[PDB]
C-alpha cells in the first residue's frame, strides 16, 4: 500500500493560518489596535479545529506586518523605518488605554519589537490550558443557575493582543494591518465529530441557518 | 540531523518524524 | 565572529515550514494530562467510519431526511436499476459531503478501496435479492442488468443479509486519482438493480427504502493537503 | 444476556452486541487524574442502577427525540440527590433504548451519543433557553421544518442539520446503533466519561446528548397494531461526587 | 576527461524561469494567477522534452520586482512593501478579490516575502499521481478518443495566485514575479530527438514544418 | 534458419539476422509490486499473444512513408481486440516484423521505428487532429511529400522530413530501430517492452506506441523487375494483461 | 558536508558526486 | 550547554 | 569554547585570559 | 579546515 503520512492530524493541523488581522494608525492617539484572541472568527482554521471536540496543543505565532502611507498634504514626506510594538495581556492585567500608556512598559507582560523590513517575527507558545485538553465545544452555560451564557465562550479566556507603532511619526500619516497567523504544533485530538456543513454565522457560538445535506441531481439514475 | 535549541519544549518543531 | 553566507529563501515565511522558535512562556508548567476517550491519530481513523450517504440527492430531499432513503418497491417487472451513481467520492454530490468526501475535499490526491454497506429496513416479513455493481470506466454507464452484469458485482439476499457490504476496489491507470473531476482519473459507475422482485406477504407494506453508508478499506490514503472548498466566509465572525 | 446493575435487570437478551463508547469502559477517576482533593462519595448500587425516563410514541411523522442527559436522571432519585448536593461529579451510562414491533412493521432508528452536543439558534444573535434545551424526563423533539428566526432563543430543530449545523448523515462517527424493527428490538450504548476536565458540575454542563432519530420511517399496513412507544433506560456507572455543600435548585 | 557535467542532474539542475506575471497595488483590486505549466517557456520545455518521462523534485525561487507607476499625488513615500503567493491545488477555493478568504491558507501552502531580501525558495516533492512525469502523450482526455488531445489532459498540476499584501500607497505600484523552477534528484527515461521546428501552442505539439538544417551550396563546399 | 514461434503462429525469417530488443528489455508480466489494479488480471497467452498481420501497403518510387498507432492497429484483429473492449485496463508488448523483399536488381531502404508517445503535430496550429486522422488501424495512415496547408483545421502535420512530430527525421534513431535495405536486407524484426509511465493503461484512449516506415532511400528499379513491391506489417502482443473487466464498447 | 536540515528528502541538494 | 563569550555575565538565565 | 576562523593570528580575539 | 562545497573552484585561498 501507500503511506498515510500527510493524514496525520500533526500535519492536517501543522499549517500557518491566517486567524485576525486589525489595523491602527500612527495618529490620534487611539492609534492602538486590540483582539480578544479566539479562533472562531476565521472559517477555516475553526472549521479544522471543529473536526474534533477536544484538542491539546503548542502554538506557532507568527505576524505579517504590513504598512502603508495615507494621504498626506505636506511638501514632502520621507518616514524613517517603522517599528511596532505587539503586547499580550492576560486576562485580568493592565491595559493601555492610548498609545503612550505605562502598560507599554512590558515589565512582565511579554511582548515583541519587531522593525519593517525584517522577517516576519515569530513566537511559540505552550499548552495555556486550564483543563486537561483545549475545548472546541461546549454544551452548557456560565453560570449554575443554567443561565447567563451559553457556548464557547464561558471558557474562551485567552486574553487581549495590542498593536501599537513605537514610532513617533509626525509628517506623513502611516496606516498599518499586522496579521496574526497560527499553526498548532504538538497536537492530541479526541472525539472526532461531523465536519462543518451550515456556514458559520457566529464567532461566539454554533448558531447556523440550516442549509440542505448535500448538492442535488435530478433522479437516484442520474449521472 | 536536528537538536532542539531552546529549553522550553513547545519551542520544538511538529512531531513529524 | 564565524563566516557565514545566507542562501536565498532568508526572511521567509513559509506558511508549511517547520523551524524552531523561541518560547514566550518561558518554563511555563503546562497541566498535565488525562486518558480522554476517543484519541484521533490519523484522518483516515475517521474516513474509515461508516457514514449515512444521501443517494436521493432530489431537490426536494436534500433539505430533508428522504435524501439518504433509497425508495424500493414490490414491482411487476424484472431487472429495472435501483440507483447509479459515478465513483467520485470527492467530487459527486452523493459523497463529496460523507465523513469519507469531507476529508478529501481538504486533499487533492486519493487512491483505495471504499465500502459500500447497504441495510434493508423493509418489514421482517419481506425478502428479495439485489444486485450490487461496480462497472469501471471505458464503456457508458450500465443502462440494463445484463451490461451490469459482466462487472465487479454480487447478488444480496435480503433474507440472512440485513446489511450487505460491496467492497469496490481500487481499478486504476495511476497509484492515485484526483478528488476533483478529471476523465484522465475516471473512476466507474455504482449500479443497483433488481435480481428478483421484493415479494411480500398480506398486510405488510410492500414498498420499503434502503440506507447506505460509505467507508475507506485499510488501503486508502490521501495526499498534497489544500483546504475544503465548502466553507467560506465573507467578514470575521464576530 | 442480563445486565442487572443494582436492584435493576434489563432484558436484552439478544445474545447480540452492546456498544462501548470510545472503546473505553467506565472506570472511577485515578489519583493520578484527579484534582479534588476532598475523599468523593461513591454510591454504587444507589446510584449506579437503571432509571427508565418517560416513554414517547414512534409516529409516522415524528422527526427525532433527544435528551441531555445530566439533565434527564437530574430528578430520578439517589443519583439526583447527590447530583444536587455536590459541586462536582463524574459518571459514565449504560443507556439502553427499548422499541419493539413486529414482524409486519418496517422503520429504522438512530441512536447516537453525542457528546457536548452544543445546539444553535433560530435567532442568530441569540442562545437556546434552558427549557429549550433541556427537559428532563420530557424528551425534547427534532422538527420537520425549520424553525422560524423570529421566535428568539429557540432550537434551531431541523433534523437533516441535527440543531448542530453539521450533516444528519454524518452522526455516525459518535458511539451508536441502529434499531432496525426488522432484525432489532433495543439499542445498548456502554458510554464512559467523556469531557476535558477530570470532573465538571452536573447542572451547568450536559457532557452527553442521547439522540433517537428515525432515518427510515415507521410504517404498517392496515390492521397491524399502530402505536408503538420507545422507551430510554439510562443507568450511572462508577458515579463520582466531590465538594460536598447545601443543595441546588 | 571525464562526462560529469553530462549528467542528467547537470543538465537539468540549473534554475530557469517558466513564467512571470504581474500585479498592482489596489488600482483595480487585481490578484495574478497562473496554471502551472513547463510549456509556456521555449528553453526548459525542449530541455525537458529531450525526455519522454521524467522524475524529479523542483527548486522554487522566486524574483519579485516592484516598481512605482506614474500618479498625480504630491510626496508618494511609500513604505516597504510585502507579498503573498498562494499555491491553490486542483480543487481548492480560488481567490476571487484581492482581499478575499481564500489567502488565509490555513492549508494551502502560501510564502509571505518582503521586499529587498534574498527571493524566497522552498522545494517541493514528485507530485505526480503516475510512476513519472509524462512529457508527452498520443492519447485523449475521453475515452470517446474525443474531447482534448495531447500533454494538457496530464496537467492538474493547480494554479498559483500572487498578491501585495500591503494596503494601497497614496501611489501606485505595480510588481512583477519571476518563477524559477530548478529540477532537483532527476530521473529521465526514453529519450527522443530533439525540438526542430519553433514552439507555437503551450497545449500541444503543434508546429509549423521548417527545414533539416542549415544549408550550403555543395556537398564539396567546405 | 530462425523461425519465431508465438502461438498459432510462426514467423520464418533471418539468417543468423539480429533481432533489436526495444530499449534492452524483454517484456515481462506486471509484478505485484509495480502493479495498482487490485482485480486479478486476465493473461489470454495463446489466445492474445500471436502474430496478427496487418494490411500490405505499396512501396512506390515516391512514398514518404507509412505509420500506425499500436493499440489501435491490433483493436480489431481477434481476441486481443475483444479483450481491449471488455477491459477497463490492458497492458502489452509486441513483437513487430516489417516484411519487405525485392531482387537484387532493385535497390532501397526502409527505417522501420518504434516511437514510444509519439504525439503528433496538427496543420492549423489552434487544432489537434481527429481521432480518424491520427488513427487507421488495419489502415495506414501516410506521411506526405509536401507540407499540409492549413484551413484543413484536424489534419495531421504529415510532412516526412519532421516525423509529424517536430523534430528532425534524421534523429528518430534514438527510438528502437532497423533498416530494410534492399541491397542486403529482407525484414526488420523489434521486440518493443511496455513503455508508459503507469503500469496499466486504457488501450483506446492511449497509443503507447506509434510504428513508422520511412523510406530515406527511394525505390528503383531498371526495366523489366517487378514493379509492385509490397510491405506487410505482422505485429505479435506478448505478455498481454487485462483488468477490470466490465460492459464492452466502443 | 555530510548534513540534512530537512525532514523531507525533496528538500537535500542535488547528485552532483 | 555552550556558552560564546568569555564573561559569565553573557550567559542565560540560570532556569535549570 | 573558542575556535579560531582565520587563517592569520591577527584575526583572533583579544587574550582577555 | 573543512570545505563545504563539491567543488574545489569554491575552496579558499592556498595558504
Amino acid at each position: 500500500y501507500h503511506s498515510r503520512s500527510e493524514s496525520s492530524i500533526e500535519n492536517f493541523l501543522c499549517r500557518a493560518a491566517c486567524v485576525y488581522y486589525a489595523t491602527y494608525t500612527n495618529n490620534s492617539e487611539k492609534g492602538y489596535a486590540e483582539w480578544v484572541i479566539n479562533t472562531r472568527q476565521v472559517a477555516q482554521l475553526r472549521r479544522k479545529l471543529e473536526l474534533f471536540t477536544y484538542l491539546r496543543f503548542d502554538l506557532e505565532l507568527t505576524f505579517v506586518i504590513t504598512s502603508a502611507q495615507q494621504p498626506s498634504t505636506a511638501t514632502s514626506v520621507d518616514a524613517p523605518v517603522q517599528t511596532h510594538q505587539i503586547m499580550y495581556v492576560p486576562p485580568g492585567g493592565p491595559v493601555p488605554t492610548k498609545v503612550t500608556d505605562y502598560a507599554w512598559q512590558t515589565s512582565t507582560n511579554p511582548s515583541v519589537f519587531w522593525t519593517e523590513g525584517n522577517a516576519p517575527p515569530r513566537m511559540s507558545i505552550p499548552f495555556i490550558s486550564i483543563g486537561n485538553a483545549y475545548s472546541c465545544f461546549y454544551d452548557g452555560w456560565t453560570q449554575f443557575s443554567r443561565n447567563g451564557v451559553y457556548g464557547i465562550n464561558t471558557l474562551n479566556n485567552m486574553g487581549t493582543l495590542y498593536m501599537r507603532h513605537v514610532n513617533e511619526a509626525g509628517q506623513g500619516p502611516i496606516k498599518s494591518t499586522v496579521r496574526i497567523y497560527f499553526k498548532p504544533k504538538h497536537v492530541k485530538a479526541w472525539v472526532p465529530r461531523p465536519p462543518r456543513l451550515c456556514q458559520y454565522e457566529k464567532q461566539k457560538n454554533v448558531n447556523f441557518t440550516p442549509t440542505g445535506v448535500t448538492t442535488t441531481r435530478v433522479g437516484i439514475t442520474t449521472t | 540531523t536536528n537538536i532542539n535549541y531552546y529549553k522550553d519544549a513547545a519551542s520544538n518543531s511538529a512531531n513529524r518524524q | 565572529g564565524l563566516p557565514v553566507m545566507t542562501t536565498p529563501g532568508s526572511t521567509q515565511f513559509l506558511t508549511s515550514d517547520d523551524f524552531q522558535s523561541p518560547s514566550a512562556m518561558p518554563q511555563f508548567d503546562v497541566t498535565p494530562e488525562m486518558q480522554i476517550p476517543g484519541r484521533v491519530n490519523n484522518l483516515m481513523e475517521i474516513a474509515e467510519v461508516d457514514s449515512v450517504v444521501p443517494v436521493n440527492n432530489t431537490e426536494a430531499n436534500v433539505n430533508s431526511l428522504k435524501a439518504y432513503q433509497i425508495p424500493v418497491q414490490s414491482n411487476s417487472d424484472n431487472g429495472k436499476q435501483v440507483f447509479g451513481f459515478p465513483l467520485q467520492p470527492g467530487a459527486n454530490g452523493v459523497l463529496n459531503r460523507t465523513l469519507l468526501g469531507e476529508i478529501l475535499n481538504y486533499y487533492t490526491h486519493w487512491s483505495g478501496s471504499i465500502k459500500l454497506t447497504f441495510m434493508f429496513c423493509g418489514s421482517a416479513m419481506a425478502t428479495g435479492k439485489f444486485l450490487l455493481a461496480y462497472s469501471p470506466p471505458g464503456a457508458g454507464v450500465p443502462k440494463n442488468r445484463k451490461d451490469a452484469m459482466l462487472g465487479t458485482h454480487v447478488i444480496w439476499d435480503v433474507g440472512l443479509q440485513s446489511s450487505c457490504v460491496l467492497c469496490v476496489p481500487w481499478i486504476s491507470q495511476t497509484h492515485y486519482r484526483y478528488v476533483v473531476e478529471d476523465e484522465y482519473t475516471a473512476a466507474g459507475y455504482i449500479t443497483c438493480w433488481y435480481q428478483t422482485n421484493i415479494v411480500v406477504p398480506a398486510d405488510v407494506q410492500s414498498s420499503c427504502d434502503i440506507l447506505c453508508f460509505v467507508s475507506a478499506c485499510n488501503d486508502f490514503s490521501v495526499r498534497m493537503l489544500k483546504d475544503t472548498p465548502f466553507i467560506r466566509q465573507d467578514t470575521f465572525y464576530q | 444476556r442480563s445486565i442487572t446493575l443494582g436492584n435493576s435487570t434489563i432484558t436484552t437478551q439478544e445474545c447480540a452486541n452492546v456498544v462501548v463508547g470510545y472503546g473505553v469502559w467506565p472506570e472511577y477517576l485515578k489519583d493520578n487524574e484527579a484534582t479534588a482533593e476532598d475523599q468523593p462519595t461513591q454510591p454504587d448500587v444507589a446510584t449506579c442502577r437503571f432509571y427508565t425516563l418517560e416513554s414517547v410514541q414512534w409516529m409516522k411523522n415524528s422527526a427525532g427525540w433527544w435528551w441531555k442527559l445530566p439533565d434527564a436522571l437530574s430528578q430520578m432519585g439517589l443519583f439526583g440527590q447527590n447530583m444536587q448536593y455536590h459541586y462536582l461529579g463524574r459518571t459514565g451510562y449504560t443507556i439502553h433504548v427499548q422499541c419493539n414491533a413486529s414482524k409486519f412493521h418496517q422503520g429504522c432508528l438512530l441512536v447516537v451519543c453525542v457528546p457536548e452536543a452544543e445546539m444553535g439558534c433560530s435567532n442568530l444573535n441569540n442562545t437556546p433557553e434552558f427549557a429549550e434545551l433541556s427537559g428532563g424526563d420530557t424528551a425534547r423533539m427534532f422538527t420537520d421544518t425549520q424553525i422560524g428566526e423570529t421566535n428568539s432563543k429557540k432550537v434551531q430543530t431541523a433534523v437533516w442539520n441535527a440543531g448542530m449545523g453539521v450533516g444528519v448523515g454524518n452522526l455516525t462517527i459518535y458511539p451508536h446503533q441502529w434499531i432496525n424493527l426488522r432484525t432489532n428490538n433495543s439499542a445498548t450504548i456502554v458510554m464512559p466519561y467523556i469531557n476535558s476536565v477530570p470532573m465538571d458540575n452536573m447542572f451547568r454542563h450536559n457532557n452527553l446528548t442521547l439522540m433517537i432519530i428515525p432515518f427510515v420511517p415507521l410504517n404498517y399496513s392496515e390492521g397491524s397494531s399502530p402505536y408503538v412507544p420507545i422507551t430510554v433506560t439510562i443507568a450511572p456507572m462508577c458515579a463520582e461526587y466531590n465538594g460536598l455543600r447545601l443543595a441546588s435548585s
